Formats: structure tokens, sequence, C-alpha cells
RNA sequence: UGACUGCGAGACAGACACGUCGAGCAGGUACGAAAGUAGGUCUUAGUGAUCCGGUGGUUCUGUAUGGAAGGGCCAUCGCUC
RNA sequence: UAGUGGCGAGCGAACGGGGAUUAGCCCUUAAGCUUCAUUGAUUUUAGCGGAACGCUCUGGAAAGUGCGGCCAUAGUGGGUGAUAGCCCCGUACGCGAAAGGAUCUUUGAAGUGAAAUCGAGUAGGACGGAGCACGAGAAACUUUGUCUGAACAUGGGGGGACCAUCCUCCAAGGCUAAAUACUACUGACUGACCGAUAGUGAACCAGUACCGUGAGGGAAAGGCGAAAAGAACCCCGGAGAGGGGAGUGAAAUAGAACCUGAAACCGUAUGCGUACAAGCAGUGGGAGCCUACUUGUUAGGUGACUGCGUACCUUUUGUAUAAUGGGUCAGCGACUUAUAUUCAGUGGCAAGCUUAACCGUAUAGGGUAGGCGUAGCGAAAGCGAGUCUUAAUAGGGCGUUU
């Protein structure tokens, strides 16, 4: 299909990368899986075992009137063991290649059919200056954005370091939830090409 | 840890494609008095029965 | 597409079975486990194979055959598989390199299933009467 | 992570105690007593919807049968009476008309002892 | 010497494991002139799974190779278990 | 998986393959390692600088409202009288060591490795053990408590009983980094971790109080306010306790047992009901009274009188049961998680599908070793859309038309 740039002429792209159906679902499993693979999963809490003490019967099992008790760690007790106590885990799910490559195909396309990806001819700023990143980014009407470029200039980088709305990704670092996060997805005639070699 | 397979079942019970193989019973040691038929019908291997499935199935850790 | 506004399909996720949450839920109070019994404790599991008792299954019958060391080292190639062999000559390496065959094969048969698209030749590689007429009839050859 | 039912298990007592409104000690005040009570109330309230219509079909047919015998007939022949001669008033407006419409009871009544004879 | 060898359509019975009946086909017989009959006994009890070990066969396997051992397969023996 | 196993419950390889690391040196005496010099590099133990904001409204207080700016290699940090990139401390970034520690290095010196000089009470064997996944098994191999006991490369060990042939190695002398394990300790960073019955037993002067002869066991207990501005003074009272004013404060029913301030439980006030009346205490009907406006087809409170009506849980054939459990309230308290796996649903790809470890300016991409599938039958050799049984190409079993 075809691809507006903003300064050159448009662009002929693959279909099956900027043209194919949203998948949902898919999108959706891409985005869950995403997620849970940037959880830390560092937490714990104790069992009836790990907490201080609580070796000895409190009393004799017959003949106290209390209810029966094997320690004063019980999770039934105020300061026992946590019953189902949490231990380090990982969260991440499995994708599938195809799989995550499919969704990026459903969001690119979706991308394009709501005009939210914007395409330039090149993106790149002189100096590491923040001003100057705004500056450009104000000719081109963007606020909220992600730059996607072939290769992360490190001047583009510094430029866009604290800046509120603005996230600077190579083509490799564009995970889904970025490209639908993210209000515009300004991209290089450059990335284009390396999405289309990945997903095409 | 991954599933460990009865010893004993996988030594009674061959998969092959259309269920589980396997040898009859009481055709080991008291044979003078059981009829030729009987040995003979008694011989070769066998499909297990549906109600047997599931149960051997877990034994060995197909399920 | 938006992050709030992202579902999957209807039947893709369900909620888990939360036993013992209260009547409404149709799992209070025994969690689907009955009244008492062995199956309705903590840790009240079964053993496989266990008959209550009864001589089981798994005793009941005799061992039989023993398994075959001699064939841990052969496969089984079908006539489908052998176009998708690279250089035109199929043999024990070229097969491993197309990953038709695993690393540690160290004999191959090849039997008629599927049609041989192209001519190729069986170097060192044993074939069925049916799997031969077909590969030479597709042109090929065999080399011992 | 980490649930506190504090908050939650406060509405739901709550709730439980203002239905227990106006009920003599415990029941009004303790929470495992109310709760027994709101629930009895209630399969009162689910029966007693079924025992108003027996109640009150049984006060309007002995109106109508203290009516009907100032009369000169009783209630079982006043209403073979009413079949008789198609009148198809209803026993809570014919037990209305008995105490309020004495004129009009009358008339009806005649109109069944007309119809038997 | 049919108290045969391979089987076996189809059933009965039955939680399973077991169990029962069996026309017919092939091989090889016995009796009868022959059609035929015979896969034990008028029928229904007389029995014991697996494991392990033993004996007779076997074109199977044989831890470098050839053998062998050992294992498998078929037949069969050892429980008032 | 092979195997092992009262062949029960269980235990459980190796070959081969993919990776991480990579290194070999000597007994005709070395690679290394240690120590002491020594040449340079870093690094650590204090620190320094570090941008850019005003007016306005509400307000006790502005960081919040509205308007208009500026810095950003510094914008989601912590505070400041409410929510701050520009108020403070910081942050990005750039500098910094008189002195000590440490790590790499360039040379040098000894010391060691070092057993000397190629391995004899050794290899092998018998008995009894142990280990090898292998429980005596047909039991190789390692090891040794007892007892024995070689050969010398024309020799010896192993290749899972054992023999022959072949292949492969050279034991009875040594040293050797990396990849690997762990964290009491120090620092930074982080968390779909907790937030005072949680989280450490311990947020608080906690391994304390307390209990125990002792080993040992083992608590409870956080919050005024922005700021003490912590209430001068007067009055009652015992020169009390505690209050009433005054004052402070935005707020004192924020007054020090101090944020909020629930429930059980205990009171005071008002309204209605209640001393001829029998029981799960309600529910249906229902008069009167009281209150409030909407002034009676209304709302609220009470409720005479009357129909019906023996709590709940559990466990049971069956419970008002005189079977069980609960004095009440508040808080806590029980189907989890990991790894293998089957079925279903919903997706990706499709005669293919998928990677593991690992690599990777690292959720990408690579890695296709492996696993499953595309062919079955047979105990197996094997044959193969067939195969097994069998004398049988006959019957029959399983398989093949997806
Ligand atoms: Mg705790
Ligand atoms: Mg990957
Ligand atoms: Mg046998
Ligand atoms: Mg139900
Ligand atoms: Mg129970
Ligand atoms: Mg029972
Ligand atoms: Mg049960
Ligand atoms: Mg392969
Ligand atoms: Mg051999
Ligand atoms: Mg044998
Ligand atoms: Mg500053
Ligand atoms: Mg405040
Ligand atoms: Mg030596
Ligand atoms: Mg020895
Ligand atoms: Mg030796
Ligand atoms: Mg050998
Ligand atoms: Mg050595
Ligand atoms: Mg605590
Ligand atoms: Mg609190
Ligand atoms: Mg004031
Ligand atoms: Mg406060
Ligand atoms: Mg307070
Ligand atoms: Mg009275
Ligand atoms: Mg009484
Ligand atoms: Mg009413
Ligand atoms: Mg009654
Ligand atoms: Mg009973
Ligand atoms: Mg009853
Ligand atoms: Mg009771
Ligand atoms: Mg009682
Ligand atoms: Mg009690």
């Amino acid at each position: 299909m075809q691809l507006n740039v903003n300064g050159a002429q448009a662009i002929e792209v693959s279909e099956r990368t900027f043209g194919g159906e949203f998948n949902e679902t898919l999108v959706h499993q891409a985005v869950v899986a995403y997620m849970a693979g940037g959880r830390q999963g560092s937490k714990a809490q104790k069992t009836r075992s790990e907490v201080s003490g609580g070796g000895k019967k409190p009393w004799r099992q017959k003949g106290t009137g209390r209810a029966r008790a094997g320690t004063i760690r019980s999770p039934i007790w105020r300061g026992g063991g946590t019953t189902f106590a949490a231990k380090p885990r990982s969260h991440e799910q499995k994708l599938n290649k195809k799989m995550y490559r499919a969704a990026l195909r459903s969001i690119l396309a979706e991308l394009v059919r709501l005009d939210r990806l914007v395409v330039v001819a090149d993106f790149a700023v002189d100096a590491p200056k923040t001003k100057g990143l705004v500056a450009k980014l104000d000719t081109l009407g963007l606020k909220d954005v992600l730059i996607v470029t072939d290769g992360v200039d490190e001047n583009l980088y510094l430029a866009a370091r604290n800046l509120a709305h603005v996230d600077v990704r190579d083509v490799q670092g564009s995970d889904p939830v970025s490209l639908i996060a993210y209000d515009k997805v300004l991209v290089t005639v450059s990335a284009v090409k390396k999405f289309e070699e990945l997903l095409g | 840890p991954k599933m460990k397979t009865k010893s004993g079942a996988a030594k009674r019970f061959k998969k092959t494609a259309g269920g589980l193989k396997h040898k009859h019973a009481f055709k080991s040691h008291i044979l003078t008095k059981m009829t030729t038929k009987r040995k003979r019908q008694l011989r070769g291997t066998s499909m297990l029965n549906k109600s047997d499935v599931a149960r051997v199935e877990r034994s060995l850790r197909l399920r | 597409m938006q992050l709030n506004d992202l579902r999957s399909a209807p039947g893709a996720r369900r909620e888990k079975h939360r036993p013992g949450r209260g009547i409404g839920s149709g799992l209070g109070k025994t969690g689907g486990r009955g009244h008492k019994g062995l199956t309705s404790r903590s840790g009240g599991k079964v053993a496989p194979g266990f008959e209550g008792g009864q001589q089981p299954l798994h005793r009941r019958l005799p061992k039989f055959g023993f398994v075959s060391l001699k064939a841990m080292d052969r496969a089984e190639v079908r006539t489908s598989e052998l176009a998708k062999v690279e250089g035109d000559v199929v043999s024990l390496q070229t097969l491993k390199d197309a990953n038709l065959i695993n690393q540690h094969v160290q004999r191959v048969k090849v039997m008629l299933s599927g049609e041989v698209g192209r001519a190729v030749t069986l170097k060192g590689i044993a074939a069925t009467k049916g799997a031969r007429a077909a590969i030479e009839a597709a042109g090929g050859k065999f080399e011992d | 992570a980490r649930v506190k039912r504090g908050v939650i298990a406060r509405r739901r007592h709550k709730k439980i105690l203002k239905l227990a409104k106006g009920y003599y000690g415990a029941r009004s005040r303790v929470f495992r007593v109310a709760k027994q009570a709101v629930i009895k109330a209630g399969q009162y309230a689910y029966r007693d919807r079924r025992q108003r219509k027996r109640q009150f079909r049984a006060l309007w047919i002995a109106r109508i049968n203290a009516g009907a015998r100032q009369n000169g007939l009783s209630y079982s022949r006043l209403i073979a009476g009413l079949k008789k001669a198609a009148i198809e008033i209803d026993r809570k407006v014919l037990a209305d008309l008995a105490v309020n419409e004495k004129a009009a009871f009358t008339a009806i009544v005649e109109k069944a002892k007309a119809s038997l004879a």
C-alpha cells in the first residue's frame, strides 16, 4: 500500500505489515505478555515453618478446655504463618515469535488506519538540546509521540530524555505497549523499511 | 518435577496406534488342566478395555 | 486501539473456581468435595492404579516383550520428505542438515508415504519396494 | 495484593443491623443474632404474602355471611344464587357493600334469592 | 486316538480380570460300504492372577566385533497363597 | 528413556547432541602461586559547582485556580503551612585527594610448587562390606577391613559374565586459572511486596519485659499541631485529682492516654407502648397516640388487639430437639504455588509447529540441539500401506480412504 511521508512523496510498503486486519485478542495477549514480562516478582511471606519459634505444643491436647493447638504460629493465630505464603516467582508468559510478529503487524496496520502513524523522511537533531527537539516536534504538531528510528542517535536520545511525553526507540525496541500508549508514532522512512524486513 | 511412569505398568502395556496392548492372564503355570482352545484363545495381545483405559493411562504418565 | 480499550475474545479467558466462598457461588462449604472420606481430606488422593486393595490391573497381567536397543539408532523418512533435502543427494548427513532425522540416527529407511517431488539420489539409505519404485519413477537412483 | 476486609465487612454488617431495627434486645444490636432474625422475618414475609390473601378472603366471607343472614340467606345459598343469576361481583367488593352500602347489598341478596327460586 | 494343530463367523455372560457355546475353513487322522460322526466324558463342581525360579523348543536379541552369557517368544512345571 | 526394584512403593543413567568457559605444565625439575622491592594505570575511603517563575483567586498557609513565561544531557526524587522542573536539598553533567586500602600491570629477588629421577605389598585374586541409576543378579568397573599377590612396552589396563580378534589408553608421582556454589557483612538501585493483629519475634531503649534451676521459650507497646504557639491569669477543689472561664491555634469534641474515632457494652433526654398476662419475640392485619408538613389516599416514631409461627450451624434415615459449636463485638482465619501433563475454550502458524540452555546496548533478534507431527504392524530381527499370527498369499488382530 501507500504510506504518506510529510517531507517527501508517499512510499510503497508491504500489505502484510501495514494493511492487515486487527487481531484484538492477539494484540491483547502480546500486551498482557509484555506487561507480565516486566514484573520484578520479588516478594515473600513466611509460612508456619518460617515464622520465629513455634516448636513446642502450647498446651496438652486434652483436658485444658481450650481448642487443641500444635503451634503458636498456626496461620489461625495472630502472629503466625501465612497459610500460602508467597515466594519470589516469575510472571513472564511465553509468546511465540510469530505470535509476537503478528501482533506487531496488527498494531502497525491499526496505527495507519487510525492516522496515528506519522512518517517522515528523516529525524535528526544537531545538538543534544531538549529545546531543539521541542521546536522540531512543534513544527510537526506532535506533543505525545513515540519516535522510532532505524538507529537511535546519541544526541536524539539525550534531547528526548527529559521530555514529558516523548520516547525515542530503535526498531527492535518498539514493543506493543509503547506503540499503543503514545498518542502518535513518528517513524522515519528508514525505520519503516526496517519494520518491513522484520515483519515481512 | 516431571511425572514418573509406573515401571510395572510400562512393562505390561505397550502403546500402539489403536490403544494399549497387553498379554493375557492365566497362561503361566497350570496348563495341563486347561483345554487347548482356552490356552490358544488366551494367547497373543489384546487392546485394553474401555473401563481400564483411564486408570492405566494414569498409571502410565500419559494423563 | 488503546490500553483501556483492549479485550480478549469471548471465551479466551475465564475466572478460576473459588471454592468455599459462600452459598451463592455454588462451591461453598465443601468445595465440591462432598461430605467425608479420603477424597474430601486435605492431601486426600488415591494412588494411581489403586483399585481398593484388589489385585491391580498393572499386576494381574504379565510382563511381556523386550525393548529393542538396536532400534534406537534408526529412523524412517517418508518419500514426501525427500524433496526437502538440499543438494539433490539424500544421505545420512544430508538428512541431518535438513533436520529430517535426529543427530544420533545411524541407519535410515525410506517408506512410501507421499509423492517424491524431484529426482534425488539415495546414498547408503534403504527403501521399501514401494518407496524404491516411486523414487526411481521420479528419476532417482540408489547408491551403496 | 493484601486486601483488608474492614470497610466491606462493616458495610455488610450495617445493612443487616439496619434491617433489624425495632427488634428486641440482641436481635437489633448483635450481628449474628440480628442476621438470623432478618432471615426469619424474610421467611415469614414471603409466607405471609400468601397468607394475607387467605386471611382477607376469610374476612370477606364472614362479613358476607353476616350481611346475608340479616337478609334471610346464608353465605352458601347467596353464592349459589349469585351464580344462578350471573353476578360476578367478587367477595372483596361484596364485603364492602355489606358494611358500607347496605341498600346495595340488600338489592344483590334479593337478586340472588329470586334466582334460587 | 478328534482327550488332534492353526484358527474361527457369530453369540451368551459380564465392573475388570477371568468365563461359556460354537457353525465353518485349512492341515493331518480314526471309525463306517457310505451319507456321515469325532476339537473328550448327559450337563452343570473337581479350582489359584502376577512376580520369581525350573525344563523342552526357537528363524528373535546378543552393550566394539564373532560367539557366549543373559534376555524375548512358544510349550510346560512349582502355591489347602 | 535403558536399566533397577518384596519387578511392590519407588529409584534412575549413559552414549550422543547443544552451550558457558577454555590451558595446560613438570619429576634431566616447569607452568603457576606467595612474599618483598619496583613501572605505570585505574579504583575506593571526605568533598566542589550544578539551570530556570512571576502576577492573580480561594485559603490559616499555595506548591492548587486563572493568566503569562523560562530551564531541561537536570520532568513522575525528598521536603517546604494543601498538589513545585524553575522555594530549599537534590538530580543530569563536569570537576576533586595530603593520606591510607585494593585491583590490574612492567620488570627483579629469593621461597614454594619439589613427590625427585616415571611410580610394588602396587595391579590382579579370595572372603566381608561400601559405591557405581544397578537391592547378587548372568554382574563388569571403582574402593577396601581380613588374607594374599604379578609383569616390565616382546609388558599392562579397559571396552558390563567370559573367551578370541580388534580398537583405545599407560595406574600405582605431582601442580593447575575460567566458567560453578554461598552472603552473616558494605553500598546503590528496584518492587502490580507489607503498612502497626501486617511486615522481622522486635517501627517503640526487643531477644527486652516476663516465664523457666537450666537448656530454652518469649511478648505488648507507632500518629497533638504547620509551628508548642503545650493553655499567662481568674474561679471551685485538699497549696489535690478533675473541671469552668480566659487565651493560643484554621480547628481544642486537635489539650498532651491528644489525627480519624466504627462495634460490642454503658448512660441521660424526649415520643409512644407496657402491672389479668403465657412460649424462637418476628411476620400478616391493625386501632390509638405523638411529631413534621403536604394538613390527611402523606412522611416518620410507637404500636393496643389479633391470624400464623418450636433460632442458626454441623451431622445425620431423621434434630425445636434434652445431639454438636458459638457470651458479644472488632480485627485476622482455610483450595495456594512450582514443575510435568491431559481435556476444553480462544489465538498464531500450518505438513509442518515450536525452541531449551545460551548469546544478545537484552520482553526484540538469534540459537531448531531437542520435542511433537507427517505410518503402521510385530516381543523382536524386520517388513512397510501394510504388518503379525500361520504350513497358508486362508481366516482373524491392529493399521491405512487425511
Ligand atoms: Mg508475620
Ligand atoms: Mg526468543
Ligand atoms: Mg509361559
Ligand atoms: Mg447445589
Ligand atoms: Mg464436613
Ligand atoms: Mg458417610
Ligand atoms: Mg466421598
Ligand atoms: Mg534435528
Ligand atoms: Mg558381542
Ligand atoms: Mg532363551
Ligand atoms: Mg540548583
Ligand atoms: Mg492539611
Ligand atoms: Mg604413572
Ligand atoms: Mg584391587
Ligand atoms: Mg583395574
Ligand atoms: Mg564387550
Ligand atoms: Mg598423574
Ligand atoms: Mg508485629
Ligand atoms: Mg490503625
Ligand atoms: Mg481567634
Ligand atoms: Mg492529619
Ligand atoms: Mg482523637
Ligand atoms: Mg393491662
Ligand atoms: Mg412470660
Ligand atoms: Mg402492616
Ligand atoms: Mg400461635
Ligand atoms: Mg443417629
Ligand atoms: Mg422436625
Ligand atoms: Mg442445641
Ligand atoms: Mg431446651
Ligand atoms: Mg456451648
